[PDB]
RNA sequence: UCGGCUCGUGCGUCGAUGAAGAACGCAGCAGCUGCGAGAAUUAAUGUGAAUUGCAGGACACAUUGAUUUCGCACUUGCGGCCCCGGGCCGGGGCUACG
RNA sequence: GCCCUUGAAAAUCCGGGGGAGAGGGUGUAAAUCUCGCGCCGGGCCGUACCCAUAUCCGCAGCAGGUCUCCAAGGUGAACAG
RNA sequence: CCAUGUAACAGCAGUUGAACAUGGGUCAGUCGGUCCUGAGAGAUGGGCGAGCGCCGUUCGAAGGGACGGGCGAUGGCCUCCGUUGCCCUCGGCCGAUCGAAAGGGAGUCGGGUUCAGAUCCCCGAAUCCGGGGCGGAGAUGGCGCCGCGAGGCGUCC
RNA sequence: AGCAUAUUAGUCAGCGGAGGAGAAGUGAACAGGGAAGAGCCCAGCGCCAAUCCCGCCCCGGCGGGGCGGGGACAUGUGGCGUACGGAA
């Protein structure tokens, strides 16, 4: 049982929890190396 | 040879055709999604842009050109500066009689 | 000729007049964004959609979240000239809107399909 | 040290024509950032041959020429009025209080 | 049987009373608690899985806590052991 | 969750994993929400309040809706209803609104099918609600010209 | 050096309303020197609806001119004029 506003927050937090590109880390100014990475146990929605 | 709005500044039912077509092809890059193809889908999406851009300039230029002389025109071909500038040189006959007959004169001291 | 019956005193009923504007509040209407092309995004081609596609007559499209059942089959059938039996849809997810378009038992979801592309 | 702090100068411009703020979405291949179904931007003007992490722009040599959601209610719940099209469905415009 | 306890409301659905009315002029007409068939439609949102000595809360794969449904044979009074 | 693949974490280990990576999966008129009001919450009128506001929920010119008749609806050009004002006419207060995935609330079951979905997919058999056909029902009956026709006419009821 | 008046302090917190400025026109004022510098308008009393708002024609702060209908207004609009006086 959920709401449609509930169910699209939850894709969007899906959608999120992805690593980043690899070709992002060739590029001239790139200071990132890896994801703000989410787990379903470790760390709990904001709900 | 993409699309450029001068060579579109052309009748409605024309343009249409051209965003139709321009349509189909966007839908047909899109099932395929070749390198060439999924470049060309910004190609596509933004000949889509430009054509509906024309599109809604002549039609707006057209309502301004309309509505030119009317008192009331639609609130979208009203001007909108600020919502306080939206929202002064009279004068009451007794300042104009006051100004009238006392100007301020142009003098110099010590001559 | 004229005496209450009852002794409550109702509010009587007036003209109400139907608006004459004097203008439009807007130039034009506004243009309608989700037209066919704005309905089916792309189909989607995996295994269970190909068995969808190959066993149950049925196509599976990717479709914009607003678009309704109706909306939904009147896209398929301008898009592809199609007759479309019934019209499934899920919500997926990841917020994407799936449906399942079972067509006319006198059309091959196997030859549609190969001419939108899939398979 | 492409950041702060402090002082000074000029200006001193939000919003029902719908703001501040929020949500969601948008790139050929998460965040920040930029945008709004014309979504990694359209047009125009100036500039002038790049963008770049990776192949992928015939760049007319007159190098036009690269660089949405937040009438009644808040569950996408339920309407009503007038038009338009297809035969109930779809589209457009309306419908807050003072 | 017990109560100085008396154990929801509304949407919604139906029957009855009454009779304003309608029907047709001699072959039917109005009308069917609406009788048997036949025709068309039913949009939107949820739907995976865990549900607890590791999928929830307790900083954790924590001897804690957390609402329910079904539940066989023997012994035995027994959902006891 | 499913499949495939495979340093940190799983207080030993792991060829294993709810871990990591890649990619899939949730299909409804009939199961729920959606509708009702329950305790209650809460607008408008009114009152109070320096004021944001809050008190109050029945304590105010609170009906916008009814088959029926004419002007004008004539519109299909009047079968039936999209047409305006009026009366011949009626329409009280539980005043908007919200409040249950265990209360109320019509109607779907059997078999098969997947790696992961099925009362939702397919096969089959039904059903409820809403919106201009056929049959049946309304029902063939009761002076007198021919007739012992059970023949139709003539008339009335 | 407690503490109640006092102080903290008309200050923090709270509420309402703006503009490019606003407002004004323990313990202060006036005078003096500077920055700046600017003055005015109604009601009322008088004389003469003389006043204002809202289809046709002609010329991105919706105005100007002409022509014709509706309203406001005598329970008072406009012109002259308000203390430095005003009108005749």
């Amino acid at each position: 049982h959920k709401t449609f506003r509930i169910k699209r927050f939850l894709a969007k937090k899906q959608k999120q929890n992805r690593p980043i590109p690899q070709w992002i880390r060739m590029k001239t100014g790139n200071k990132i190396r890896y994801n703000k990475r989410r787990h379903w146990r470790r760390t709990k929605l904001g709900l | 040879a993409k699309i450029k709005a001068r060579d579109l500044r052309k009748k409605k039912e024309e343009l249409l055709k051209q965003l139709e077509d321009l349509k189909v092809e966007l839908s047909q890059l899109r099932v395929a999604k070749a390198a060439s193809k999924l470049s060309k889908i910004r190609v596509v999406r933004k000949s889509i842009a430009r054509v509906l851009t024309v599109i809604n300039q002549t039609q707006k230029e057209n309502l301004r050109k309309f509505y030119k002389g009317k008192k009331y025109k639609p609130l979208d071909l009203r001007p909108k500066k600020t919502r306080a500038m939206r929202r002064e040189n009279l004068k009451t006959k007794k300042q104009q009689r006051k100004e009238r007959l006392y100007p301020l004169r142009k003098f110099a001291v010590k001559a | 000729k004229k005496i209450r019956t009852s002794p409550t005193f109702r509010r009587p009923k007036t003209l109400r007049l139907r608006r004459q504007p004097k203008y439009p509040r807007k130039s034009a209407p506004r243009r309608n964004k989700l037209d066919h092309y704005a309905i089916i995004k792309f189909p989607l081609t995996t295994e269970s959609a190909m068995k969808k596609i190959e066993d149950n007559n049925t196509l599976v499209f990717i479709v914009d979240v607003k678009a309704n059942k109706h909306q939904i089959k009147q896209a398929v059938k301008k898009l592809y000239d199609i007759d479309v039996a019934k019209v499934n849809t899920l919500i997926r997810p990841d917020g994407e809107k799936k449906a399942y378009v079972r067509l006319a038992p006198d059309y091959d979801a196997l030859d549609v399909a190969n001419k939108i592309g899939i398979i």
